[PDB]
């Protein structure tokens, strides 16, 4: 048994830990606000209807 | 107080809706008749003394008993009160004509007037005769634009 066989090759990924996701989190909050606004418009339309005209 | 435009605004606001096409047509009709209504109002204002003179003459020629002793217009003071009330009617009719609405007559004039006259013994039928005489005198001058407001005062008084 005399070929050079490489068993434990290092992986591409670096040893560091996961980077923080604060900016991504704020942008997701912005998308959530935009999505909330369109449903809020429907409920607000329901809010402006007259009182006792059922 | 209320004019026609504020009446439309109040209606739409109580329904909680924006103005629609029908309300815009109504307010445009108001703006269209506004200039003729100001001309009538200014003519009444300029000739108010003549209108009062003619209408008081017409009333007291129709009903001479008011001026004789025992009548409700018999004194300088009661006659002055009578012509003053006619002045009120004309002034508030001009206000209503500019506003395009009669609510100012209901609030400032008619509410409590029947009780005032009953308390004082003013003869309401004769006051309505005076309002009718004023309506004729004014119509002889401006046309038929203020007829509805005098009719409103007359219906409210009777
Ligand atoms: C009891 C207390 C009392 C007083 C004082 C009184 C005065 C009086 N005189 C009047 C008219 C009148 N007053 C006069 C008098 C004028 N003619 C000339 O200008 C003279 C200078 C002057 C008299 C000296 C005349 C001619 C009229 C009728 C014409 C008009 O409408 O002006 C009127 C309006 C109502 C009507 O036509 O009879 C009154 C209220 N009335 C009363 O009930
Ligand atoms: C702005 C709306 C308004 C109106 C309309 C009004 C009417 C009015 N008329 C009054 C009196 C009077 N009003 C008259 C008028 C009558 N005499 C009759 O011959 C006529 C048919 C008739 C008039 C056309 C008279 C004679 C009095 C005196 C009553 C008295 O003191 O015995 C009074 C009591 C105050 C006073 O003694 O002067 C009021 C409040 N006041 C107002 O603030």
């Amino acid at each position: 048994m005399q070929p050079i066989i490489l068993r434990t090759l290092s992986a591409r990924r670096p040893v560091q830990g996961r980077p923080n996701l604060e900016t991504y989190t704020s942008e997701v909050e912005r998308w959530k606000a935009i999505a909330q606004t369109q449903y809020a418009l429907e409920l607000a339309k329901e809010m402006s209807r007259p009182a006792l005209r059922t | 107080m209320l004019d026609a435009v504020t009446k439309i605004i109040n209606r739409t606001d109580a329904e909680g809706r924006y103005f629609a096409s029908k309300d815009f047509d109504e307010v445009t009709r108001f703006f269209a008749t506004g200039e003729a209504r100001l001309r009538a109002a200014s003519t009444i204002s300029a000739n108010a003394a003549s209108i009062l003179r003619e209408s008081a003459a017409a009333l007291f020629t129709e009903q001479p008993d008011l001026l004789r002793p025992g009548g409700n217009a018999y004194t300088s003071r009661r006659y002055a009160a009578c012509v003053r009330d006619m002045e009120y009617f004309l002034r508030y009719a001009t206000y209503a004509l500019v506003a395009g609405d009669t609510s100012v007559i209901d609030e400032r004039v008619l509410n409590g007037l029947k009780e005032t006259y009953m308390s004082l013994g003013v003869p309401i039928p004769s006051t309505v005769a005076g309002v009718t005489a004023m309506k004729g005198v004014v119509a002889s001058m401006i046309g038929s634009e203020a007829n509805v407001y005098f009719d409103h005062i007359a219906k409210g008084l009777s």
